[PDB]
């Protein structure tokens, strides 16, 4: 999954 | 913002006795969903950093059990029970909880499927430009992103940003607002990260990176790194 | 002038799988004595190179049989019957019989009494200057000439060049025309380079070497390398 | 022996 922490 | 503060900066040791590294950073590092983001690396000479620990204490994928992690809020601790030889080279501490994510300075122990392939060297002079490519095989290309982070001559580690691959938005640190352009050709499953007139500064090196943050793994697996020589 | 194309860039391996790499010349490397100097080196993770292999097909004293060298005209290859915890690390194709003396960009293979001993790592900021040494330890110091190699971050290899140790002249690669200068103090058994007015460029880890061309190997023994961070 | 390969 795309990057979803920042 | 955040510094990560390592102590200490050599760890002189002879093989077979215990080490402990410390990691201080400049604010508690609790990630919004709950989870604390502080990992630990390994780098040997001319290689890639390669993740040791994440979420503080959790030992990655294929690391030996005399490596523990260990603290909370500001003051982290890695520990090796027995040193050999295959595990001296500098150590990085780093936090992902809070953006931009940093690097620790570093430490050195010294003695008394996926893969990413990165273009070869590239010998330029300022002005030139520079695209650094990074082939992604063993995954779905479109499935996660993909960061870049740079590593400074003196070994400092700073992120550049990443790129959505299905989307096709870039994000970028600060410092990389200029001259850098993230893109892709997704029919060969590559990344590229663009340098346009190359400056003294642009020689370091280049590491395109992939994350398993679904697995509360930030950056797990990375390329050879790409450094830029400016002959300026 | 004469380039080493060498592939792969990356050899993902498990241990007991073979393992073979090419390094194809711009230009066919006889010397006009007949011989063929061609090298083949491994540089394993914090070591300096070591010679497998010279003038083509030779293994050097104490190289394991599971290492070979082929190869004629613009075309050679290495072979490795059986990869071993021991041959990871870097392996380099080179050319001693045309000045100057060329390097292949190196393959990372990973799963998936003569001593040189050189001065110490140097934090220097740009602009500045820095001398480096390298005592010989074992034989008549001007018996033999000493030669200089740098290796930029990303691990490529390239010559500097060389100084005879009983005339005390030196001879520069044409990319090291300027700033470098070759020196020596046979009362302590010492070479020395000096690199003035640090550039960015210059960051790297440089190699005094000695030859046994006599014996038909060009980079026989290497210092430990002395790393110089240019910290602008 | 000096190098006299070049």
């Amino acid at each position: 999954p795309q990057f979803s922490l920042w | 913002d955040i510094l990560m503060t390592q102590t200490p900066l050599y760890l002189p040791v002879s093989l077979g006795d215990q080490a402990s590294i410390s990691c201080r950073s400049s604010q508690t590092i609790v990630h919004n969903n709950g989870n604390t983001y502080l990992e630990w690396y390994l780098q040997k000479p001319g290689q890639s950093p390669q993740l040791l620990i994440y979420k503080v204490s959790n030992r990655f994928s294929g690391v030996p059990d005399r490596f523990s992690g260990s603290g909370s809020g500001t003051d982290f601790t890695l520990k090796i029970s027995r040193v050999e030889a295959e595990d001296l080279g500098i150590y990085y501490c780093f936090q992902g909880s809070h953006f931009p994510p940093t690097f620790g300075g570093g430490t050195k122990l010294e003695i008394k499927e996926v893969q990413l392939q990165q273009s070869g060297p590239e010998l330029k002079k300022p002005g030139e430009t520079v695209k650094i490519s990074c082939k992604a095989t063993n995954y779905a290309f479109t499935d996660y992103s993909m960061h870049w982070v740079k590593q400074a001559p003196g070994g400092d580690l700073k992120y550049v940003g990443w790129i959505n691959t299905e989307t096709d938005e870039p994000t970028f640190a600060d410092d990389f607002k200029g001259r850098f352009a993230f893109s892709l050709d997704t029919s060969t499953s590559t990344a590229f990260l663009q340098i346009n007139n190359l400056k003294n500064e642009d020689t370091a090196t280049y590491f395109c990176v992939r994350d398993r943050h679904d697995y509360g793994e930030i950056f797990t697996y990375w390329g050879q790194g790409t450094t830029v020589t400016v002959s300026s």
